[PDB]
DNA sequence: GGAGGCCAAGATCTCAATTTCGTACAAGAAATCCTTTG
DNA sequence: CCCTTCGGGAGGTGCATCCCGGTCTCGCTTGGCCTCC
RNA sequence: UUAUCGGCGAGACCGGGAUGCACCUCCCGAAGGGUCU
């Protein structure tokens, strides 16, 4: 537990057992040497890269799998030209702090009471992508019936469903960070959301 | 003039507790935690320095004496400054040029203020904190509950008269009543209490002006009450104390300490040792402990300390151990040229 | 002018309980543990505390006496102050200009509130806790089930009226239904404090709401007759429990005072409560030992010992105490 | 007697005042679960 | 194979210090004077 | 990048005094009983 990574607390997928986590400081390089077996591995993803310099954005991986100079035998970003259009709306500098006291993990009213504002003021279907399922709850509690479906992601329940159900009656579709490479489609292809709603950056809290 | 180092261990033959401004919140009593909130707790150093100088202060009188009333020479004055080392005559300065050397005369002279120090001179001796050697040697002790005594034993009702029992009808009537509805104004203000936590900084200010106002009306409803101004029926909440048995390492050290300066010290040591109470919580007979100290000597630029001896505090009695100590004593009992008065 | 500390041990003749309430917690009572879950449990030493509080406040009365109609000419301020320590009429104040120096005067004419003190005015007793000295000497006592009667002994079938037999039979299968009620709504409870947040406290709230009404909704058996008696933790029967007490400073007047009152708890020696169960009883004793401050070692002025034969007291510095607090007059507990 | 070094003296004058990161997340499998049950 | 109780109640106050003591410099050139060669 | 080149530096103990303590019993009630070499 010390010696590197994360504590913590579990409870066994079956039999729903009480445990205590810990994390193996040096099987992070294990993958490393699992993936280096293979004649030669590609790791490609859609957001591997942090920024848009190959050779500046990629240290995640170099490290994680602990890959020094032996293993870097490339790096590159590629990204289509053109491909959709994006709007972008922002919250300025003056837009109400997200947490009053985010140690207590508390969020401010007025950011609240913005954030449903604008939310009311959509106009098609939406996804609203939060980051906490706490953060889900106070959105869903001060937000009421705007015209548009809404839809939750309750606290461990399988995207799957809540999917399933909004993609028949689109609208509002508030997801926690659970959703983290699965997007609705509109069950034919077709986009079912000209909004994607980041309510607030999915920001990690301090690991002490 | 040699260092004393009193390295040792307090065992707490009862609780110990303390309540430290700083360290209690409105959670309740607690213990300062030698670091943040969940750091093990420690008992202040400030605690022990003040007892042992209210000791060495109480062995100052003694051997001064008292006239046949029984009354010290002392001025109040001077008990102040030598206890608590407050000047109330309203006159003592730090930079004083003409008191530079005016201190080492002030010290051969009043070897308890060179001990304990005041407001301008050091203090030679300087009382660490008691910290626990292992874990979960602290906890909640002393809560309790004010009862009824009349409700607890029916045998106190034939005390009272005809006249008397209506007016405890009408305490514990008008208990029930302003109870009920303090109650009420106390769920009503942490209902509006738990909006401070999502509030805007504007409204901040307005919901603790409507907490305060609330707290008045608390206050006006205790006042409106004749009978009783407090509830007799009450939850005592326990404070945090060490647990009895608990070791807590100690360290003292006695700069430059004069053979009379550690005399007086150590008969200081004695004198708490009838009385060996720390703290708070006298009730409950908190503060009681058995504490054992090694002195060790280091003569500047040895590379080895010098244990000269042992001091041990137990309720059945004094241990001084080694030659050094029993002199530094003897001498401190034999020194007639102090003049506390200074 | 000493310092008496009362060292000693407390035999325990039935188990000894007390009910603390930052000590007990839902999942059932528990002594008040020396620090943490896994320590050794100890009595407190508020409720000896207050039981000899008490004790000495039945002795002042005793001494001044009643009237012929047998009351106690003080009033209700003044046996609070006496025995609870609380100011009905509101007149104590802590660190008051113009009480100063009227401390002596007022322990000398009232050495039970200089024992005990009040608010603002330091108690000279000190009634430090019970420490088991071994390990273990401690567990859950009482235990048990109300039952119903009825179904046990078949005799009071000949007492009872028919009228009285049909509510008897209603009342039982009122309490069965009630039964099978509470247990499916409490495995509901059960099952969503598993779930897991205030919203959530505030559904528990009603459902525990819900729960009361239901037993509301109750003609004539509200409370459940037969039902489990949760156990309350205690000391063994002989269990040996190191105690510790001291009166700083006190007069000869006051630690007599204090020794009567002695007497008198040994008179009942109970401690806690379950007195139902006579949990309480004790059988004590303890050296008392002076120490006069700048003396190296204390002298031990003396012994007592309460036992259910008898109350021993060796040393004749205590009888001198008893005598002194007995024969002196100019104690004013009117104040 | 020249040729290095150490010190003193030389005019009055330029404009400006500072404050404290991020908050909560968790999918399909060799597993050891297991070992049952017996 | 029973059936897990009621609620009581939740402090009053103190008091919140004094005083030091805030630096040299130097950003160039020249000659007069001192010893050195 | 309108050129070329240039460590700003050296010294300082900020320390000296204080007990946070003073008052509260958490108790109140119950048979766990009955069936079988």
């Amino acid at each position: 537990g010390l010696s590197g990574g994360q504590k913590g607390v579990g409870v066994s997928n079956k039999r729903r057992e009480p445990a205590l986590i810990a994390v193996n400081p040096f099987i992070g390089m294990n993958v490393g040497r699992y993936c280096t077996q293979w004649r030669s591995a590609l790791l490609t993803s859609a957001t591997l890269s942090i920024t848009s310099t190959p050779e500046t954005g990629m240290e995640w991986l170099c490290k994680a799998l602990g890959l020094t100079s032996d293993t870097i035998s490339i790096r590159k970003i590629f990204s289509p030209d053109v491909y959709g259009s994006m709007k972008l709306t922002i919250a300025g500098a003056d837009f109400p702090k997200v947490f009053n006291d985010p140690k207590e993990q508390i969020f401010s009213g007025q950011w609240l009471k913005a954030v449903v504002e604008q939310l009311s003021c959509i106009q098609g279907p939406a996804l609203v992508l939060t980051a906490s399922h706490y953060e889900t709850r106070m959105i869903a509690n001060q937000l009421g019936e705007v015209s548009q479906p809404v839809y939750i992601q309750k606290a461990g329940q399988a995207l799957s469903e809540i999917i399933k159900q909004y993609q028949e009656k689109p609208g509002i579709l508030i997801s926690a960070g659970a959703s983290v490479g699965v997007s609705p489609r509109g069950e034919n292809g077709e986009q079912i959301f000209q909004d994607l709603i980041i309510t607030r950056i999915p920001f990690l809290p301090p690991d002490r | 003039m040699r260092t004393l180092n009193f390295n040792g261990k307090i065992s707490t033959l009862e609780p110990l507790t303390v309540t430290v401004k700083n360290a209690v919140s409105t959670s309740g009593h607690r213990l300062p935690r030698n670091g943040g909130f969940n750091a093990a707790p420690y008992f202040p150093g400030t605690s022990i320095r003040g007892t042992l100088r209210h000791a060495a202060h109480k062995v100052i009188v003694d051997r001064v004496g008292l006239n046949a009333d029984g009354k010290s020479p002392f001025d109040l004055a001077e008990h102040f400054m030598l206890a608590q080392g407050v000047d109330i005559n309203g006159e003592a300065e730090t930079f004083a040029p003409g008191e530079i050397n005016a201190g080492a005369e002030l010290r051969s002279k009043n070897p308890l203020i060179s001990l304990f120090g005041r407001w301008g001179l050091s203090g030679k001796v300087g009382i660490g904190n008691a910290i626990p050697d292992g874990d979960n040697q602290w906890g909640m002790f002393g809560g309790g509950a004010r009862s009824i005594m009349f409700q607890r034993d029916e045998s106190l009702m034939e005390f009272l008269e005809t006249d008397q029992v209506d007016r405890l009808e009408r305490l514990l009537e008008e208990q029930a009543e302003a109870s009920v509805d303090i109650s009420q104004i106390k769920t009503e203000q942490d209902a509006l209490k738990k909006a401070m936590k999502s509030a805007d900084k504007d409204t901040k200010a307005e919901l603790q002006i409507k907490v305060r106002e609330l707290d008045e009306k608390i206050q006006a409803r205790k006042d409106q009450k004749q009978e009783s101004r407090e509830s007799i029926r009450r939850p005592i909440d326990p404070y945090e104390a060490f647990i009895t048995g608990a070791e807590l390492s100690h360290r003292m050290s006695i700069k430059n300490a004069t053979d009379e300066e550690a005399g007086l010290f150590i008969s200081a040591l004695i004198r708490f040792a009838a009385e060996p109470r720390f703290g708070g919580h006298a009730n409950h007979n908190c503060g009681l402990v058995e504490a054992h100290w090694t002195v060790t000597t280091w003569k500047p630029g040895e590379l080895v300390p010098v244990t000269l001896g042992e001091i041990v505090i137990t309720p059945n009695g004094v241990e001084i151990t080694g030659d050094e100590l029993f002199a530094m004593v003897k001498a401190f009992n034999e020194n007639q040229s102090f003049d506390f008065t200074a």
